[PDB]
RNA sequence: UCUCGAGCCCUAGACAGCCGGGAGGUGAGCUUAGAAGCAGCUACCCUCUAAGAAAAGCGUAACAGCUUACCGGCCGAGGUU
């Protein structure tokens, strides 16, 4: 149903490309805030039951680009 | 005696309280 | 094929076999027209959970599909190095 991740951060993100290579390259940052949103479009294709857990998947597909948080 | 096995039961009866031999053993408890 | 010894696993059910499960974010990012476990480069993180890899081997033009891991059941006594 709704969009995949990957995109939905280069959205807020305000990038079009990944890093080399990830964590090593941060491309983007992201407030805990912004990754509050995102884990609410993506409710139905997450297993988790509270917000928390939902965030700490999309909150794995970052810092596996170079996407820090503040 | 494998740790795993000691922290399941105690971790079952803690669910009761509030592997079928791991869940007797429990129940037995 | 006979005999002697050591280590580890096992009735909290071992070894093997058979049955069932092997799931979501997500077909990871990059590269590329495309690549979705599985061309190559890099990373290899977390949810549900009794399990389930950013995938060990085949397979496809790429999917699909078939399995290893991993978990559960049936079984019941030694098994393995």
């Amino acid at each position: 149903g709704v969009p995949p991740t990957a995109e939905l951060i280069k959205d807020e993100a305000g990038f079009e490309t990944g890093s080399g290579e990830p964590q090593e390259d941060f491309v983007a940052d992201l407030s805990v805030d912004q990754v509050k949103q995102i884990a609410e479009q993506k409710h139905p294709d997450l297993l988790s039951y509270d917000l928390t857990n939902a965030a700490k998947e999309v909150v794995g597909t970052c810092t596996s680009l170079g996407v820090t948080i503040e | 005696i494998p740790e795993w096995k000691q922290e399941e039961v105690d971790a079952i009866v803690e669910m009761i309280e509030s592997r079928n031999t791991l869940l007797e053993r429990a129940l037995d408890d």
